[PDB]
RNA sequence: GGAGGUCAACAUCAAGAACUGUGGGCCUUUGCCUAUAGAACUUAUAACGAACAUGGUUCUUGCCUUUUACCAGAAC
């Protein structure tokens, strides 16, 4: 399994994206709330 | 007939009859062959009519 | 971007069961018997009183 | 075992005779049922019926009566009689049961004709739907069973 | 109810059992 | 990657090798000119369809006409295999598409919309399932279950 | 009073109510799919 | 549930089609409807029946018959 | 012939007794064990 | 009361007595399906009943009073049923009680409980709308009186007033000399129908006068359902009934609807 | 509780000469190897039926104005 597969995400991504990417998937997956 | 077999159906297990007694419109009963006969002559006579 | 993965088994989960419905509502409507083989209150009214 | 009286049939047993002539006046009244009386309204008809039924019945209560009550006849009669469709085999059956006694058919204690649930109206004692009937003060809509003509088959009534 | 109650009660009926008519 | 099938406006169809260009053989069955032919992924199987109102399947195993689908007014122009559900989508002079399920021979979902023929029919496996382009100048995203444009 | 001019659309035939006479061609036949590998 | 089928008495039946024989009344326009329906299982009924055919050495055979 | 109607079974034949089959003479000796079950409708309904 | 109430309803007519079925040879021969006659065509096939109600002589109570049944019997409205008091219908002339009990279903369908269609009849037959309210019947074929020309139109008007009057609470009635139709008007859409399936096809005058035994010959009346009226004088009077009831159920509209808030 | 029933429902009946469960080891559940228990019915001049009908499509023919209805072989 994928990094980008156990995120369920698509596939140059900078240090920001990478931030972001991570609050984008908290926000839907937090664990948290599920 | 011994050259070209057929090998029957599985799930044929449902048949017209166990599935027609089974509602409220069909009822059994026994009676003389010779009257079913002249039964079956008459429902057909009046079917064509 | 291409459409993932996990979320085109989720169209063809929906669409598949979906034309099952249609499908099985046919075979079952056709005047065979033999077709019916390769095959709830559910109302609450107005307030549901 | 046909009702004929085709060579095959064993000849009647002894008690036989006695009962012979109680048993012609059902036939020769089942006969005139039969003679097709024409009618046109609905209600004749199945009334036609129903007379149908309720000799058949009379006829297997005279007989049950005759077994199974004053054991007037002999056990060889009686099977031959039942052979001989003189009578109906699963309906005494029922009748010996314990709630049954009075029974009209085997139509009426069918559960799975009936649309919901089971067992005719005709089933149910006078005395409940008097009751229910005396919540409504509607009286009880409820003359015959549709089958047969019953009136009460339960047997407390 | 009551046992005497009802066997006194059906006879009430006119016909014996069953199609006897109540009424 | 080993071969072609090629329809015709001869009505025949030839298995041509991709390598060497060598023909294989010759599938024949159409009265009329072929205008699509479609072989599946999943399957085994060639779905072709032609000017002569008929959607003729293929077994690719035995080399014989399997099943054949029915129901459309006019010549079918096209042929689309929809990937992941066991469907056909097809479509010509009737304007509209009709989607087949493969295994029943029912025209399961018709999809009404263009005012003329339909001349090129493509299918994907997310929303809209089927495209549609036909000579009303005119290309529809469609939207199945529901059975209308997208 | 002659030729085509046009096509019958499908779309006419998609609204009326259907018969259900059996015919005989879709009599059920080859009633299991192959797949691949 | 389940309890079997109910065997009745031969009369009844012979009331019945002995009744519709001479059928004119409005009653009759679901009858009628049935008899139709009735001819497309006939010549299975035509089967059943010629299939049970009596043979030299019995004299009278007695069936089972299920009647709508 | 066509005219006539069918006779209905209820009067005209329920009464009027079958008037013997073929069945054979058969022997009392020889066929001793099958003489009595042989012609019956079903042979042997009745036996454990 | 006196008089419906207690004395239970009486046989009209013995089953035996009913008429047969096969109406007779409107054609060569007969039809088994629909029920009917073959090829040709007979003189047009209609005819007076051999029957008819007499309002306080037969009706009495029945089986649907105890059993609550709310619909009619309409074998008695033609006074042929041949059931008596083991009939399943109400045998008696509409009340303004049991119009009470039909009020919910009478939108639907008529008082013998039979639905009504849309669009009324080419004719103004049978049944009628469940559009319009339709209380008027039209009455005509007055030649069901036969040939018997009388003094004056108040022969039509006194008779047809003495015929209709009795079948329920009639507003208003006008014989028309000029062409032969009368038109009778009742306070209730149920005595209306009710009137309809009872008179139609009938005779006139005495129980004996001068042909009265010759009656069964005739053609028999029509009775239809009504138009409008064209005439402005009641066209007003119908525009103006219709306000005030608007207005009248305007109240309960603001009562229940008061209650709602 | 025993015998039955021209009673019903639900399972199963054409395949690596072929079934299922369980114990243990390896890979990482599948799968392979090893150990153990039980296998009704149907099969070798092969099959549930010691019997034997029809229909569809596709080819080849045969009658032969054309369609139904057909002639007699094959494959599915
Ligand atoms: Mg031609
Ligand atoms: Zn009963
Ligand atoms: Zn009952
Ligand atoms: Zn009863
Ligand atoms: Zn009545």
């Amino acid at each position: 399994l994928n990094l980008y597969d156990v995120l369920e995400l698509p596939t140059y991504d900078d240090l920001p994206q990478i931030k972001r990417k991570y609050r984008t998937l908290a926000l839907k997956y937090h664990p948290d709330k599920h | 007939n011994e050259l070209h077999p057929t090998l029957p159906t599985n799930h044929n297990k449902t048949k017209l009859l166990k599935s027609l007694k089974n509602t409220k419109y069909f009822q059994q009963t026994t009676i003389d062959w010779v009257e079913a006969g002249l039964q079956l002559c008459r429902q057909g006579h009046n079917m064509l009519n | 971007p291409l459409p993932t993965k996990a979320e085109i088994q989720e169209c063809t989960a929906r669409t598949k069961s979906y034309i099952q419905r249609l499908v099985n509502a046919k075979l079952a409507n056709s005047n065979n018997r033999a077709s019916s083989r390769y095959v709830a209150p559910a109302n609450l009214l107005l307030n549901n009183s | 075992m046909p009702r004929i009286k085709t060579r095959r049939s064993k000849p009647a047993p002894d008690g036989f005779e006695k009962i012979k002539p109680t048993l012609t006046d059902f036939e020769i009244q089942l006969r005139d049922a039969q003679k097709d009386k024409s009618s046109k309204l609905a209600a004749k008809s199945n009334e036609q019926l129903w007379e149908i039924m309720q000799l058949h019945h009379q006829r297997s209560r005279y007989i049950y009566t005759l077994y199974y009550k004053r054991k007037a006849i002999s056990k060889d009669l009686y099977d031959w009689l039942i052979k001989e469709k003189y009578a109906d085999k699963l309906l005494i059956a029922k009748w010996r049961k314990t709630g049954y006694e009075k029974l009209c058919c085997l139509r009426c204690i069918q559960k799975n004709e009936t649309n919901n649930g089971s067992t005719c109206i005709c089933r149910v004692p006078r005395a409940q739907l008097e009751e229910e009937a005396r919540k409504k003060g509607t009286q009880v809509s409820f003359h015959q069973c549709v089958h047969c003509g019953c009136r009460g088959c339960a047997s407390t009534d | 109810f009551t046992k005497s109650e009802l066997k006194r009660r059906r006879k009430t009926r006119k016909g014996d059992g069953p199609w006897g008519s109540w009424s | 990657n080993e071969w072609f099938i090629t329809g015709s406006n001869d009505t025949t169809m030839k298995v041509w090798d991709l390598a060497t260009g060598k023909l294989k053989t010759t599938l024949a069955g159409h009265v009329m000119t072929v205008r699509d032919v479609a072989v599946s992924d999943r399957h085994p199987y060639l779905f072709s369809v032609s000017e002569d109102k008929t959607v003729k399947c293929w077994d690719l195993e035995k080399n014989q006409i399997i099943r054949d689908y029915y129901g459309h007014l006019s010549g079918v122009r096209t042929v689309s295999i929809h990937p992941t559900l066991d469907l056909i989508a097809t479509a010509g002079r009737d304007s509209v598409i009709k989607l087949w399920d493969m295994r029943t021979r029912i025209p399961v979902i018709t999809l009404v919309g263009h005012k003329g023929p339909i001349n090129q029919v493509q299918c994907t496996p997310v929303d809209p399932q089927v495209v549609s382009s036909s000579t009303d100048a005119t290309v529809r995203l469609w939207d199945v279950v529901a059975g209308k444009t997208m | 009073h002659r030729p085509q001019l046009e096509a019958r659309s499908g779309a006419k035939a998609a609204a009326y109510t259907p018969t259900g006479i059996e015919h005989a061609r879709l009599l059920p036949g080859h009633t299991t799919l192959k797949y691949r590998k | 549930l389940y309890t079997p089928k109910a065997e009745m008495p031969p009369e009844h039946l012979r009331k019945i089609i002995n009744t519709h024989s001479d059928m004119a009344s409005k009653m009759y326009n679901t009858d009628k409807k049935a008899f139709l329906g009735a001819l497309k299982y006939l010549p299975h009924a035509i089967l059943k029946l010629l299939e049970n055919m009596p043979h030299p050495w019995e004299q009278a055979k007695e069936v089972k018959v299920l009647y709508h | 012939d066509d005219d006539e109607p069918p006779l209905s079974y209820e009067q005209h034949i329920e009464n009027i007794e079958p008037l013997d089959p073929i069945n054979l003479p058969l022997d009392s000796q020889d066929d001793e064990y099958v003489k009595d079950w042989l012609y019956d409708s079903r042979p042997l309904e009745e036996d454990s | 009361m006196t008089s419906w109430r207690d004395k239970s309803a009486k046989v009209q007519v013995k089953e035996s007595e009913l008429p047969s079925s096969i109406p007779a040879q409107t054609g060569l021969t007969f039809n088994i399906w629909y029920n009917k006659w073959s090829q040709g065509f007979a003189g047009n096939t209609r005819f007076v009943s051999p029957f008819a109600l007499q309002p306080q002589l037969h009706s009495g109570k029945t089986r649907g009073d105890n059993d609550g049944q709310l619909f009619f019997c309409l074998f008695f409205a033609k006074g042929m049923c041949c059931l008596g008091p083991k009939c399943e219908y109400l045998h008696h002339i509409p009340d303004e009680e049991d119009i009470g009990k039909l009020a919910l279903r009478t939108e639907v369908l008529d008082c013998f409980g039979r639905e009504k269609f849309a669009d009324y009849r080419e004719d103004m037959g049978g049944i009628g709308s469940f559009r319009k309210k339709n209380k008027t019947l039209y009455v005509g074929g007055i030649d069901g009186a036969l040939n018997s020309k009388h003094l004056k139109p108040a022969q039509i008007e006194s008779r047809i007033r003495f015929v209709f009057s009795r079948l329920g609470d009639i507003d208003r009635i006008r014989y028309v000399e000029s062409k032969n139709c009368g038109f009778v008007k009742f306070k209730y859409q149920a005595n209306a129908e009710f009137a309809k399936e009872a008179m139609s096809n009938q005779t006139l005058l005495l129980p004996s006068d001068k042909e009265w035994d010759d009656r069964r010959e005739g053609t028999g009346l029509l009775v239809k359902w009504a138009n409008e009226d064209p005439d402005p004088a009641a066209q007003k009077r119908l525009q103006e009934e219709l306000k005030l009831e608007s207005l009248n159920m305007m109240v309960h509209l603001i009562n229940n609807n008061t209650n709602s808030a």
